[PDB]
């Protein structure tokens, strides 16, 4: 198999260096040149420059000056280098993979939400939702957090049907999502479900176990 | 009076003029002596395997061998290494003798007219001694140590009838392969140190090649070292680059292999981008028959893949009369300024005139990843740049000359001799910090001395 | 540079109808010496990373359906998908494989048509927690609609209430190919207790009279 | 003096030491040898034709006229002055300029046998040696002549020995690059070592009548020249390469390293007396001419400056073609007269008669030669058109303040 980790996302304030990383696994890394995607949420992608086993980068001319394509050879990771990060910099860095000149970009990476701003990390304020008074939905809404990727499962890949996690909104300069699942009235009672989040920017995992309301 | 200082002015301005030109060839560099160019240096080989195919259909004899010359001089080949004539009956000892000429060639008396003709023409014909030429195991399997005796007399025969060199393949198959080459380097010089004895050898790694060359430092060794380049050519310039700095910078022969064509290893497209290259480094290149027209052992049913026939014109393979189109000819590529038959005539052109790419230096510097560059230079005469590019994209090449002598430095433009795609202007000058290459595109820039 | 223009914008279509995307490229992407086009096809289903479908204009890549065919050259190219399924909405991009700065295409969305579906209201008072820390909302979840356009109003026992509230529609499903929306109330701790009833009503193509859901505080 | 030995006279002058310099400059511009051989053999039949009817004029200019330029010109063109001032600055101090820098050339090649020669250490011991044959002129005129007819020998053995060498040994149409704006700039090199036939008048004509021997005995001395250029041209085309003597400055040191070691000792003290004459009798027909108040050392003083301002120049081949645009500008004037005394004038000429074959030939000829390189690179014809123009200054100094 063909596997590109990736750090995840990460916050800096305005003109601050970042250096982001592709570690790999599954083939040579001095055989094949690793390239570098940028796209911004909800636009076009854009191509950065690539890699190879001499160091050697072909930069693109829209970002030249402030990326610094680096390979660390025995880790088998590849760095990128920001330099001077403007706020028009919030967007993904994608690490793809291509065959020894050939640009065609076939394993790629799993993606960084690189966000810039001033503002601090805001650990979230998790708070479930019960229905009170054939099937019942559950909710969780999450609360108050400022750097935007959270990953909302239920019970950790036990349940899979009705699971309706809705994008963040932005007030207050914090973000606030909550996350919805369908499941029959037989089975809640006769458990327990258990909203589960991941903040990969602080790795605050929460848990709330959801009790029903009288 | 009047006469005193004016001519003694004179008296000391011819002085005052001759203090600057007595000291000025002092401050001014000086040439260094040329090196003896021996008759291989001057430019490439060119290797016929098989007569029988080479021309075709019975008339493969050695006397229909001369109205050819004439054609194979337009390409400039300075030798000729015809395949292995002596009489041999496959895989028996006793009955192989390399003094007499196999019947089915011709005679001893028609292979003596042909040496006369090519000496009109300064070609020297190289001949083979592989001994059993048809068997599998080329150098018979028991009693090597008689063979090795039937080739050192018949390395007297054949060089007091007035063949110019000599060759021998896979050397691999005998025993005390790196002795057995030191006779024979002996007796083919001690004769006359104008001779040549080319080894050959299918071994593709390093360590291998160096054992047989640090014996003899005279020989050609033609192997397979540059045919497991890769797919698109991944390792071409570290293949080529570390084996010159594993033997110091001495002469070489360049060759993709021992005895096949070119297009055993490489696609189609990859095929004008190695006769750029295999021109310009520091050797000899040693090309097989077919290679100048692109000879394909595939692409034509019923084709033994070790000796093609070779297509002169639309009837040279009448066996499928379909097959043959009108631009894999050396009839329909001769007039054609595109073809791949012209770029052999203009790089032979330009291997057997010029003084760079004749005996000059080698110095490869760092560019982009993908792409193969590099400079070649003596003291004051034309210098040249090449530039490979190896991959499959439109790369732009960043050229960073930051280890090259100061005689030899990069000027900020240089004209665009010849490039192997058609779509630049041929010339003109071009700049060297926006370079721009196509998809497998190799360019020949020049620049003058100017240091 | 390469410039590269995908013509359709958004498409929508059902499943199985052959939706055809094309496009456009300013300088010729087909190189005259081995007369082989230079143009690939990603595909990005949404919150994932792109995926290679389609490179040197027509071949498809390795664990490919084979309703991707992507055939044309010169200037015009087109991603032809023969018969869409339920989880084939994603965005489809376009790359330029023989250049040196490689640039990107525009991007395409494609939707999927079904037949009409009613909501799911369901509403939720605050929960404990949250009524600790001394913050309220209330919550109006809106299950597997189709159409996505649902205009939700907020009433608070008769008073309607339209100032501050929060609108979060997800993108369309691979499953049932529905919609959903989720819709939050920013109040106080001491505008939450000042009232007992609270309507969430949601008007639809489906019917004609809005879907209400709703709650008491006091009990 | 017979028709014999009248004969070896004419060939003393012709046969000059710019054959050592033009074979590289035919060959650069007509590329294959094959050509640059017609070029040759050209050039000397064209010579023939020009030479006897200048022989035609030069025996009445000078019985009738008595000078070289003025009495013919106040029937020609009564503003001679400026015909005198193209003579003297580019024409004559060019051409000592040229066969002092052959000098130069060959003097330093052996110390550079590969590299090529250092161009501003050649532009050095090429005025020293026109400032140690100025100083020798106007100290004594009878020794400057006496080692200048011992050097006349040096440049026919040494010339002799190349051809000796180019029998001993023993496509041509290949590489043709034919172009009219180079079949003419390569017949400029070729007439440059013609040189001499225009003052050939002044040399034969003393010793016997000049009825019938005059015609011919230039009629056989031209094929007999023009033979010796071809065969040194056939010992370079043999001994060498077509490429290594496209890219020479000296192309018999390159021949002469081919053959014996220490034939590369006795080439460049051979050839290199022979260019060291060659300049010292060019000094000495420029010195009279300007006086046939001032002395003939001023003229001497003005010959060697304005010979040493061309030193400005960059190579060989671009003062050759400026020389020659305007040497063949000047007879072209000439010949054009005694046509115009063709109806005009008597002249009482019973040294020959005919005059309707050979002048029709040679008029065209030279405005044909004339035509194509004004319009190809006049870069260097109008650096020398904007200087003729500039004796006019000279002349209304000449009209009021002499008056
Ligand atoms: C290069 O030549 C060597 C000669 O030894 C080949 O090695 C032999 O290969 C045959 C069949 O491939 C085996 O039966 C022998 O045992 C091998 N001998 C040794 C000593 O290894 C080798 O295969 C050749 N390589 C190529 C690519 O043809
Ligand atoms: C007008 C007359 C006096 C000119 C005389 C020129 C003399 C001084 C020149 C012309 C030829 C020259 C020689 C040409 C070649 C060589 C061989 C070289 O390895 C050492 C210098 C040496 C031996 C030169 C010495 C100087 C030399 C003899
Ligand atoms: C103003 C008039 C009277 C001056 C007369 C003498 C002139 C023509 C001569 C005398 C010395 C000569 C110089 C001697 C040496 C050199 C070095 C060479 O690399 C270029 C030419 C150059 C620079 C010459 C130019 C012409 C020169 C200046
Ligand atoms: C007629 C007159 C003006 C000619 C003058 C020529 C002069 C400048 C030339 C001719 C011979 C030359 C010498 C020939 C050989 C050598 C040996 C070499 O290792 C250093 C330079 C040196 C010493 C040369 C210096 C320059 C030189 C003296
Ligand atoms: C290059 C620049 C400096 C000009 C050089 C001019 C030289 C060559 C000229 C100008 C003046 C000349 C001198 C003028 C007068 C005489 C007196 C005569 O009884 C012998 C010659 C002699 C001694 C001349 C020698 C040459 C001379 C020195
Ligand atoms: C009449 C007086 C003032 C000057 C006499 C010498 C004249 C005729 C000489 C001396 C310097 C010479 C110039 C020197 C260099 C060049 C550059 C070359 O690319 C074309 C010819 C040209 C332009 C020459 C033309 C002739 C020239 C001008
Ligand atoms: C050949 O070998 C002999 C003895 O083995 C030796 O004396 C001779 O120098 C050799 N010839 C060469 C090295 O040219
Ligand atoms: C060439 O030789 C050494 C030995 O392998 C190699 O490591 C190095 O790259 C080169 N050294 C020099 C001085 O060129
Ligand atoms: C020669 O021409 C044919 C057309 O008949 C073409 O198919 C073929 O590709 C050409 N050969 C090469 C090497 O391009």
């Amino acid at each position: 198999q063909v596997q590109l980790k990736e750090s995840g996302p990460g916050l800096v304030a305005p003109s601050q260096s970042l250096s982001i990383t592709c570690t790999v696994s599954g083939f040579p890394l001095t055989x094949x040149x690793x390239x570098w995607v940028r796209q911004p949420p909800g636009k076009g992608l854009e191509w950065l420059g690539x890699x190879x086993x001499x160091x050697x980068x072909x930069x693109x001319x829209x970002x030249x000056x402030r990326l610094s394509i680096s390979k660390d050879n025995s880790k088998s990771q590849v760095f990128l280098k920001m330099n001077s990060l403007q706020t028009d910099d919030t967007a993904r860095y994608y690490c793809a993979r291509x065959x020894x000149x050939x640009x065609x970009x076939x394993x790629w990476g799993q993606g960084t939400s690189v966000t810039v701003s001033s503002a601090k990390t805001t650990p979230p304020s998790v708070y479930p939702l019960a229905p009170g008074s054939s099937m019942v939905t559950l909710g969780c809404l999450v609360k108050g957090y400022f750097p935007e990727p959270v990953t909302v499962t239920w019970n950790s890949g036990s349940l899979s049907s009705g699971v309706h996690t809705f994008p963040a909104v932005l007030q207050s300069d914090l973000y606030t999502l909550s996350s919805s699942v369908t499941v029959p009235s037989s089975t809640w009672p006769s458990e327990t479900v258990t909203c589960n989040v991941a903040h990969p920017a602080s790795s605050t995992k929460v848990d709330k176990k959801i009790v029903p309301r009288d | 009076r009047t006469r005193w200082a004016l001519l003694l002015l004179f008296w000391l301005g011819w002085l005052g003029m001759l203090a600057g030109a007595v000291v000025i060839i002092v401050r001014a560099p000086r040439c260094r002596e040329l090196p003896a160019q021996k008759w291989w240096h001057t430019g490439a080989l060119y290797r016929i395997g098989d007569l029988q195919a080479f021309q075709g259909h019975g008339a493969g004899n050695l006397a229909g061998l001369k109205g050819r010359l004439d054609y194979l001089s337009s390409l400039k080949v300075k030798g000729l290494v015809l395949g292995p004539i002596h009489k041999n009956q496959k895989d028996d000892v006793a009955q192989t003798d390399l003094l007499q000429i196999d019947p089915n060639f011709g005679s001893k008396e028609d292979f003596d007219s042909l040496l006369q003709s090519a000496k009109k023409k300064s070609i020297r014909v190289i001949l083979d001694l592989t001994p059993n030429y048809r068997g599998e195991n080329s150098w018979f399997s028991t009693q090597v140590d008689t063979v090795a005796t039937k080739v050192k007399d018949a390395l007297e025969f054949w060089l007091q009838a007035g063949v110019d060199g000599f060759q021998v393949r896979d050397i691999e198959n005998l025993k005390d392969a790196s002795s057995f080459l030191a006779e024979w380097q002996n007796i083919t010089k001690g004769f006359s140190e104008d001779r040549l004895l080319i080894a050959g050898t299918n071994s593709s790694d390093l360590q291998q090649i160096l054992s047989l060359l640090e014996s003899n430092k005279d020989l050609l060794l033609t192997s397979s070292y540059l045919s497991d380049s890769g797919s698109t050519g991944e390792h071409t310039k570290s293949l080529v680059t570390q084996y010159l700095n594993a033997t110091g910078n001495r002469w070489c022969s360049w060759s993709l292999s021992q005895a096949r064509l070119l297009t055993s290893f490489l696609p189609a497209q990859l095929l004008r981008l190695y006769q750029l290259m295999l021109f310009t480094l520091p050797g000899t290149p040693v090309f097989s028959y077919g290679d100048e027209i692109g000879l394909d052992a595939a692409a034509l049913p019923g084709q033994p893949m070790e000796a093609p026939v070779m297509l002169w014109d639309e009837s040279s393979f009448p066996d499928i009369p379909g097959a043959v189109s009108a631009n894999m000819t050396v009839k329909g590529q001769s007039e054609d300024p595109g073809s791949l038959l012209s770029l052999f005539r203009r790089l032979s052109d330009q291997r057997s005139k010029e003084r760079s790419l004749l005996h000059g230096d080698f110095h490869a510097f760092s560019a982009g990843p993908g792409l193969f560059s590099y400079i070649r230079h003596w003291d004051q005469n034309e210098r040249f740049l090449v530039v490979l590019n190896f991959g499959d994209v439109g790369l732009s090449a960043g050229l960073q000359a930051s280890d090259l002598p100061a005689s030899a430095s990069l000027p900020a433009k240089a004209d665009l001799l010849l490039s192997t795609q058609p779509g630049r202007e041929e010339g003109s000058p071009l700049e060297l910090e926006r370079l721009k290459l196509e998809p497998h595109e190799g360019l020949l820039l020049r620049f003058p001395y100017a240091a | 540079d390469i410039v590269m223009s995908q013509s359709p914008s958004s498409l929508v279509v059902s499943v199985g109808e052959k939706v055809t995307m094309s496009c456009x490229x300013x300088x010729x992407x087909x190189x005259x010496x081995x007369x082989x086009x230079x143009x690939x096809w990603y595909q990005q289903k949404p919150g994932q990373s792109p995926k290679l479908l389609i490179y040197x204009x027509x071949x498809x890549x390795x664990g490919v359906p084979d309703r991707f065919t992507g055939s044309g050259s010169g200037t015009d190219f087109t991603l032809t998908i023969s018969s869409v399924k339920a989880e084939d909405l994603a965005v489809y991009y376009c790359x330029x494989x023989x250049x040196x700065x490689x640039x990107f295409g525009g991007g395409t969305k494609l939707e999927i048509k079904r037949a009409d579906a009613a909501p799911t209201v369901s509403i939720f008072p605050p929960s404990s927690e949250q009524l600790t820390s001394g913050g309220a909302s209330v919550v109006c979840f809106l299950n597997n609609f189709y159409p996505k356009d649902i205009n939700v109003k907020w009433k608070i026992d008769g008073s309607e209430r339209q100032n501050g509230v929060l609108n979060s529609w997800t993108d369309q499903d691979s499953k049932d190919s529905t919609y959903s929306m989720s819709s939050t109330l920013t109040l106080t701790k001491d505008e939450y207790e000042r009232h007992n009833s609270y309507t969430c009503e949601a008007t639809h193509k489906t019917s004609t009279s809005p879907i209400v859901k709703s709650f008491n505080r006091n009990e | 003096i017979t028709l014999l030995n009248g004969v070896a006279i004419i060939v003393g002058t012709i046969i000059g030491s710019g054959i050592f310099v033009t074979p590289t400059g035919v060959l650069k511009e007509a590329g294959s040898p094959g050509l640059a051989l017609v070029v040759w053999a050209a050039c000397g039949v064209f010579s023939i034709v020009g030479a006897l009817c200048y022989a035609e004029l030069g025996t009445t200019i000078s019985k009738s006229g008595g000078d070289y330029a003025y009495m013919l010109e106040v029937y020609g063109s009564l503003p001679a002055f400026l015909k005198l001032w193209i003579e003297l600055l580019i024409i004559r101090p060019s051409s000592q300029y040229i066969v002092a820098l052959v000098f130069a050339t060959y003097l330093l090649k052996p110390l550079f046998p590969t590299c090529p020669v250092p161009e501003e250490a050649a532009k050095l011991v090429a005025c020293l040696c026109v400032l140690l044959l100025t100083a020798v002129n106007c100290y004594s005129v009878k020794a400057a002549t006496r080692v200048q007819d011992a050097f006349a020998a040096a440049k026919l053995l040494a010339l002799a020995l190349i051809i000796l060498l180019g029998f001993v040994q023993i496509f041509s149409f290949e590489g043709t690059k034919l172009d009219v704006g180079n079949i003419v700039l390569a017949l400029y090199s070729g007439l440059f070592a013609y040189g001499g036939w225009n003052y050939l008048n002044f040399v034969t004509e003393e010793m016997i009548n000049p009825y019938r021997n005059l015609p011919l005995a230039i009629i056989i001395s031209l094929p007999i020249v023009t033979l010796v250029y071809v065969l040194t041209n056939l010992a370079y085309f043999t001994t060498l390469s077509t490429e290594q003597m496209l890219s020479s400055e000296a192309v018999a040191v390159d021949f002469g390293n081919y053959h014996l070691g220490v034939m590369s000792w006795i080439i460049p003290v051979f050839v290199g007396l022979s260019c060291f004459g060659s300049v010292n009798g060019s000094l000495f027909t420029s010195s009279r001419l300007f006086f046939v108040l001032l002395t003939p050392v001023p003229s001497l003083v003005f010959t060697c400056v304005m010979t040493l301002l061309y030193a400005f120049s960059k190579d060989i081949f671009s003062v050759i073609n400026f020389f020659s645009f305007f040497n063949w500008l000047c007879v072209a004037l000439a010949i054009i007269g005694m046509i115009w005394l063709r109806h005009r004038k008597p002249e009482l000429e019973r040294p020959i008669k005919v005059n309707l074959a050979l002048p029709v030939f040679f008029i065209l000829a030279c405005l044909f030669l004339i035509a194509v390189s004004f319009w190809k690179t006049p870069v260097e014809c109008g650096i020398g058109f904007t200087i003729i123009l500039s004796g006019l200054p000279v002349y209304f100094f000449g009209v009021w303040w002499k008056n």
